């Protein structure tokens, strides 16, 4: 729900190049994608440990 | 509670553009006001 709106804001604001918001857009992208990789990996490890309990 | 946390995280990322007159952040804040008022009306 957060990623699908930040990426839509990225597609909206940079149809043409915006040099004033260019240094912050990269930080927002790095922050949200590094958050997502950690969350998805921990969700997979949790489901695996749950499957190994039967 | 997760429906509130998604909007809070989206607004927190829109603050990081360092533009307080950005219409996207104004609309996200106006959305969070209604979400918080509905949560207080339900409880």
């Amino acid at each position: 729900g957060v990623a699908t709106q930040l990426l839509a804001a990225y597609i909206l604001l940079f149809d043409e190049y915006n040099e004033k918001k260019a240094s912050a857009q990269k930080d927002i992208l790095i922050k949200v994608l590094d958050d997502g990789i950690t969350k998805l990996n921990e969700a997979q490890k949790s489901l695996l440990v749950s499957s190994q309990s039967f | 509670i997760g429906e509130i946390k998604t909007e809070t995280e989206t607004t927190r990322f829109y603050v990081d553009y360092d533009d307080l007159m950005l219409s996207l952040l104004k609309e996200a804040a106006k959305k969070m006001i209604n979400t918080c008022n509905e949560y207080q009306k339900r409880h």
